DNA sequence: ACTTGTCGGTGGTCTGCTCTAACGTCACGGCCAACCGATCGGA
DNA sequence: TCCGATCGGTACCGGACATGTAAAGAGCAGACCACCGACAAGT
C-alpha cells in the first residue's frame, strides 16, 4: 500500500514560525511542529505536571524572548 | 552520549485518558518507525496497522 | 471548449481530472406523513421541489386546515 | 468571564461580563494555561513550589 | 572635502553599482555631497559634475531603475569604459618615441600625453 | 461578501468557534522539539 | 431652476447690504429672506423630485467591486453637481446634463474606491482601454491575442503592456478557506 | 582662474480636478433544504 | 397555555493551497526631474 515510513517521519527543533500570533507552522512540507491540543492539556492537569505544561505553553511556541534564550542556554 | 537518561514523551491520539501521554527512556534505532512496548498498547489504544 | 478525451478525462492546465457524477433527488412533488406526539395524530405534507423555481408546500395540520406555504412564508 | 468565554458562547459572555464590569481573579486551571501561569495543582501550588 | 575626491568617489561608485543609482542615493552615499547647503546648490554641482565626466569620456549612462520602477539613476558601463588587448610592444616604443618632438599647441600636446599615459596603464 | 461569495470575517468571527482565537490558539498550541511517526511493536524493550 | 437663481441672487445682495451697506427696510429685508427660503426649498425638491434618475444610473455598474448603496449616494452626488450646474435658457431637459453629471460621478467614484490598493484614474482608464481593446482582438484573430498584437493596436511599448498587466492584481485574502472542510485557512 | 551657491529657464511625466446639453427616472441572482434543546416575544 | 423564530452546539491527528471583468475622452495645472544659462562672491 501507499503509506511508507518515508512519507510519515517528521521531526523539528526550530523551523518557521507564523506571522500573527508567533506559533509554529504545520505540515511536514513547511517543517512544522507537532499540535498540543486542548486533550494532551487535560492529560497533562490530571498528571500534575504544571512546569511541562508551562514549558510546552510558553518556551516553545510562543515566548518570542524564551524562544532564542532557551536555544542559548 | 545525549539521549542517555533523557526521557521523551510519546502520545497517541485522541488522548482519552491521562495514560495517552507517557514518559519514555529512548533508544536508537536503525529504522524510521518508532518501536513501542507491547504492553502500553491497552493504555494508548494502539495497534500497528 | 475543452474536450474529454477517449479516456474519460480532461486535460486542464497539463493535469488530468475527472468529473464526478452527482447523485441528487429529482424535482417532482413529494408526499410525506409524521406522527405528532403532542396529540397523536397522522399529519400529511407534500412538497413540490422544482429546479431553479420556488417552493410550494402544502401540509395538513392538527386543526385540520389544510395550509399552503408559498415559498417559505 | 474567561473561562466562561473559552468555553463557550463567547459573545453573550463577553456582553454580560462588560456590562457587570467582572474582574477575574485569576486562579484556576484554564485562566493559568491561557495566561501562561502555573496551574494551580500538582507541582504548582504553593506548597511545592 | 576636496573636488577631486567627489569626483573619484562617483567614478568609483558608479562603477560599482549593479543597477542604475539614483541622483537622491548619490548625495547621501557617494562622500562630498552631503556638505551642500540647500538641494538646488547639490543639484548644479551634480549637473556639472556630470557634464565634466561626460566631456570627459567616462561613459555615463543615464536610465530607468528598472522595469517596474519610475525613478531614474546613472551608471556607467564597464565594458564600454574601456579596451583591455594591447597589441605587440616593439611597435609601440617607435610611437611613443615619436608621440611629440617639436609641437606647441597645448591641446595637441596635452592630448599626446593623455594617449602616451592611457598607452602606459594598458602596458608600456 | 467578498470574490466567489463568500462572507467577510469580522472580529466576532475571530472570536468564536473551535477555530476561534480562544480554543485554537490559547487552549492549545503547535511546539517545538516535536515529531511523529508511525510505530511498529518492539518485544524486545523494557516497560521503561 | 428661477426660484433658485432669484434666492441666491437675494441672498447674496442681502450678504453685501449686512456688511458696509445700509439700513433694509424691514419689508425688504422680509422678502429677501423669503425668496432666499424658497430658493433653498426649490433646490431640495428639485434634487428630491430628481432622485430617481440616479437609481436608474447606478443600475448598470452592480456587480463591479463597489456595493449598490454607495453607487446611488455617489450618483447623488453627480445630480446635486448637475443641479448646480443647469442652466434653463438653453432648453434642454434635466435629463441629459443630469445623465452626464451622474455617470461622470459614479464612474470616477468606482476608479477611486473600488480597489484595495488604489490605481490613479488615468491609470484605471488605460487598463479598461486595454481590456477592450484585447476582447476586440480576441474576436478579431479567433485566439488570444499577444502581447505583439496589443502593441500594434495600442500604440504603445510591447514593455509598458505587461506593467499595465501587473497592476491589475487584486490580492487574495488569508482568511480563505484551503481545504474541503472549514479547518484551514490560507 | 577655478569653484560654488543663488537665480532663472525648457522640456517631460505622473497625479488630481473640472467638464461634456435630444431624451432618458422606484436593484437583483439565488437558496433554503440537519436536528437537537433552550428561550424570548406573541396570541 | 399555545406559538413560531432566532441562536447555541455537534471528538482528534495526518494533509491540502491562490477567481475569470470594465460603455470613455479631453483641457488645464502643480510638482519633481534632467538638462542647461548668469554672476558675483569666494578659493
Amino acid at each position: 500500500l501507499h503509506h511508507l515510513v518515508d512519507d510519515k517521519i517528521h521531526a523539528r527543533s526550530t523551523g518557521p514560525y507564523s506571522m500573527i500570533t508567533q506559533q509554529p507552522l504545520g505540515g511536514k512540507a513547511q517543517f512544522g511542529g507537532q499540535r498540543f491540543g486542548e486533550m494532551e492539556c487535560w492529560a497533562m492537569q490530571a498528571y500534575g505536571a504544571a512546569y511541562t505544561l508551562q514549558e510546552l505553553l510558553t518556551i516553545k511556541s510562543d515566548d518570542t524572548v524564551g524562544r532564542v534564550k532557551v536555544y542559548e542556554a | 552520549e545525549v539521549i542517555a537518561e533523557h526521557p521523551v514523551l510519546l502520545n497517541r491520539a485522541p488522548t482519552l485518558h491521562r495514560l495517552g501521554i507517557q514518559a519514555f527512556e529512548p533508544q536508537l534505532v536503525e529504522g524510521k518507525a518508532i518501536q513501542l512496548h507491547p504492553l502500553v498498547c491497552e493504555a494508548f489504544n494502539a495497534d500497528f496497522d | 471548449f475543452p474536450m474529454m478525451t477517449e479516456k474519460g478525462t480532461f486535460i486542464i492546465n497539463g493535469t488530468e481530472r475527472v468529473v464526478v457524477s452527482q447523485l441528487v433527488r429529482s424535482p417532482g412533488v413529494y408526499f410525506d406523513e409524521t406522527i405528532d406526539k403532542s396529540t397523536e395524530k397522522t399529519l400529511h405534507s407534500v412538497k413540490v421541489i422544482p429546479g431553479r423555481g420556488a417552493w410550494l408546500e402544502f401540509d395538513v395540520d392538527k386543526r385540520d386546515t389544510v395550509g399552503v406555504r408559498i415559498d417559505r412564508k | 468571564w474567561l473561562s466562561a468565554a473559552s468555553f463557550q458562547e463567547t459573545t453573550r459572555v463577553l456582553t454580560d461580563a462588560a456590562i457587570n464590569c467582572r474582574s477575574d481573579k485569576l486562579n484556576g486551571l484554564k485562566e493559568n494555561v491561557i495566561i501562561g501561569k502555573l496551574i494551580p495543582a500538582g507541582t504548582g501550588i504553593s506548597r511545592y513550589r | 572635502v576636496s573636488k577631486v575626491e567627489r569626483l573619484m568617489n562617483l567614478v568609483i561608485a558608479l562603477l560599482s553599482t549593479r543597477t542604475y543609482l539614483p541622483a537622491e542615493k548619490i548625495r547621501t552615499t557617494v562622500a562630498g555631497y552631503a556638505d551642500s547647503p540647500s538641494d538646488e546648490a547639490f543639484s548644479r554641482m551634480f549637473e556639472r559634475d556630470k557634464n565634466e565626466l561626460r566631456d570627459l569620456g567616462i561613459p555615463l549612462e543615464t536610465g530607468r531603475v528598472s522595469k517596474w520602477d519610475s525613478t531614474e539613476g546613472y551608471r556607467i558601463n564597464r565594458d564600454s569604459y574601456a579596451l583591455p588587448p594591447i597589441g605587440l610592444t616593439a611597435d609601440e616604443a617607435a610611437a611613443v618615441a615619436v608621440a611629440t618632438q617639436l609641437w606647441q599647441s597645448p591641446e595637441l600636446v596635452t592630448a599626446t600625453q593623455n594617449a602616451v599615459l592611457k598607452l602606459r596603464a594598458a602596458g608600456v | 461578501t467578498g470574490p466567489g461569495n463568500r462572507p467577510l470575517k469580522s472580529l466576532s468571527d475571530l472570536l468564536k468557534g473551535k477555530q476561534g482565537r480562544f480554543r485554537q490558539n490559547l487552549l492549545g498550541k503547535r511546539v517545538d522539539y516535536s515529531g511523529r511517526s508511525v510505530i511498529v511493536v518492539g518485544p524486545q524493550l523494557k516497560l521503561h | 431652476a428661477k426660484r433658485i437663481e432669484a434666492g441666491l441672487y437675494a441672498t447674496q445682495k442681502l450678504a453685501e447690504l449686512a456688511e458696509k451697506g445700509e439700513k433694509l427696510p424691514v419689508q425688504q429685508r422680509r422678502d429677501m429672506q423669503w425668496i432666499c427660503r424658497d430658493g433653498d426649498r426649490a433646490k431640495n425638491h428639485l434634487l428630491e423630485a430628481n432622485l430617481r434618475l440616479v437609481v436608474s444610473l447606478a443600475k448598470r455598474y452592480t456587480g463591479r467591486g463597489m456595493a449598490f448603496l454607495d453607487l446611488i449616494q455617489e450618483g447623488n452626488l453627480g445630480l446635486i453637481r448637475a443641479v448646480e450646474k443647469f442652466d434653463y435658457t438653453k432648453g434642454y431637459k434635466f435629463s441629459t446634463y443630469a445623465t452626464w453629471w451622474i455617470r461622470q460621478a459614479i464612474t470616477r467614484a468606482m476608479a477611486d474606491q473600488a480597489r484595495t490598493i488604489r490605481i490613479p484614474v488615468h491609470m484605471v482608464e488605460v487598463i479598461n482601454k486595454l481590456g477592450r481593446i484585447q476582447r476586440e482582438l480576441l474576436q478579431d484573430l479567433g485566439r488570444e491575442p499577444t502581447p505583439e498584437e496589443l502593441a500594434k493596436e495600442m500604440d504603445i511599448t510591447p514593455e509598458k503592456v505587461l506593467e499595465i498587466q501587473q497592476y491589475a492584481r487584486e490580492p487574495i485574502s488569508l482568511d480563505q478557506t484551503i481545504g474541503d472542510e472549514g479547518d484551514s485557512q490560507l
